[PDB]
């Protein structure tokens, strides 16, 4: 029973305090840690707080980034994180754990960018004689240029038009995504329907339908 | 003053 | 001179119901005086958090499987999984606690295992649509393979290209344990205006040789 506290998106030079709620029998029996997971330095421990007596240790990488604070009166651990940098966009986890194990929150992601959204532009991947392999045509849209994480890309069809492929996105050196969403039909299909590929970008108010044409 | 045990 | 483990291999494909065992390698001895080794063993599962399965060594952390099995000492470090099931599959993390500050391995991906099958490979053009929007994007994909390892090159006009082109992988898929590739090379519409052909080479284990699909413009 561990309870973390909403997604932030923040500017260079801010600090954000994270919380993580938990029971009143955890908070007097565990210990407290903070994890951190960000696809440039991986899974790192960034420090420890025992909430019996706030006593806490921390990874000398983290001192000063980090300060770990407990309130019994709500059974909450806190991690203050100042002066946020790039380089501190990642997903933390609140753990309690003892000798013997325990368990980790669901985490708080921490987005740090003051960069504009921008909403995708989608282009059709035309079926051709190129795309065809024996029975089957393949089609997509490419969604290109947006930012942040995530579109959501949805085909029409039902049945047939799973197998679907959204690939990862991949971040350009322009700092826009860009991913692709592709398809494979049955090449009778294309003369008795159109496909069309639903694409949302909650964050920029975005929804496109592109129809997908030989 | 450690911890002991798995994160 | 913090406690770096490393994990061997990156990734391990096995087959449903086999044994899979995971190497992680300390830079230094993570025996404690008190006699425990404060090694551990997690798995992360897509969009959650790591979970705890083995703890100090050894020690089945609780509702754990005896399938799962640490052992070691020193430097060097296993995790045995005896009957791999569906639910096993994910990425496997070790940490030490024995010495502050604390740290992790960058982590091992259990895949299926299944036999070899070739990409199907297909170009796309870009659309007019994009052309009137100034760049010029080509699609290359590799369809439903295995091994996951694939080497995508472009040629235009003959010509081999470099840093243009970003690829991008699926994770293995649910219904046949195969993987598709996006291969997305980027010009300007002027540059891409400039030459003729267009080609997608793909070399991959489960073909004889390479396969080039290509088109003219």
């Amino acid at each position: 029973k561990l309870q973390q506290s909403g997604a932030e998106f923040v500017k260079a030079g801010a600090s954000v305090k994270l919380s993580c709620k938990t029971s009143g029998y955890t908070f007097n029996n565990y210990w407290i840690h903070w994890v951190k997971q960000s696809p440039g330095q991986g899974l790192e421990w960034i420090g420890e707080i025992d909430p019996s007596d706030g006593y806490s240790n921390y990874n000398q990488k983290f001192k000063g980034k980090a300060t770990l604070t407990v309130d019994k009166s709500s059974s909450t651990a806190y991690m203050h994180l100042n002066s946020l940098t790039s380089e501190d966009s990642a997903v933390y986890y609140c753990t309690s754990s003892t000798s013997v194990g325990g368990s980790w929150g669901q985490g708080t992601t921490v987005t740090v960018s003051s960069a504009s959204t921008k909403g995708p532009s989608v282009f059709p991947l035309a079926p051709s004689s190129k795309s065809t392999s024996g029975g089957t045509a393949a089609l997509g849209c490419l969604v290109k240029d947006y930012f942040p994480e995530p579109v959501t890309v949805s085909w029409n069809s039902g049945a047939l038009t799973s197998g679907v492929h959204t690939f990862p996105a991949v971040l350009q050196s322009s700092g826009l995504y860009s991913l692709s969403s592709v398809v494979t039909v049955p090449s009778s299909s294309l003369g008795t329907q159109t496909y069309i590929c639903n694409v949302n970008h909650k964050p920029s108010n975005t929804k496109v339908d592109k129809k997908v044409e030989p | 003053r450690r911890f002991y045990g798995p994160v | 001179s913090d406690i770096e483990l490393t994990q061997s291999p990156l990734s391990l494909p096995v087959s449903l119901g086999d044994q899979a065992s995971i190497s992680c390698t300390s830079s230094q001895s993570l025996l404690h005086s008190n006699g425990d080794t404060y090694l551990h063993w997690y798995l992360q599962k897509p969009g959650q958090s790591p979970k705890l399965l083995i703890y100090t060594l050894s020690n089945r952390f609780s509702g754990v499987p005896d399938r799962f099995s640490g052992s070691g000492s020193g430097t060097d470090f296993t995790l045995k999984i005896s009957r791999v099931e569906a639910a096993d599959l994910g990425i496997y993390f070790c940490s030490q606690t024995t010495h502050v500050p604390y740290t992790f391995g960058g982590g091992t991906k259990l895949e299926i295992k299944r036999a070899d099958a070739a990409p199907s490979v297909f170009i796309f053009p870009p659309s007019d649509e994009q052309l009137k929007s100034g760049t010029a994007s080509v699609v290359c994909l590799l369809n439903n393979f295995y091994p996951r390892e694939a080497k995508v090159q472009w040629k235009v006009d003959n010509a081999l290209q470099s840093g243009n082109s970003q690829e991008s992988v699926t994770e293995q898929d649910s219904k046949d344990s195969t993987y598709s590739l996006s291969s997305t090379l980027t010009l300007s519409k002027a540059d891409y205006e400039k030459h003729k052909v267009y080609a997608c080479e793909v070399t991959h284990q489960g073909l004889s040789s390479p396969v080039t699909k290509s088109f003219n413009r």
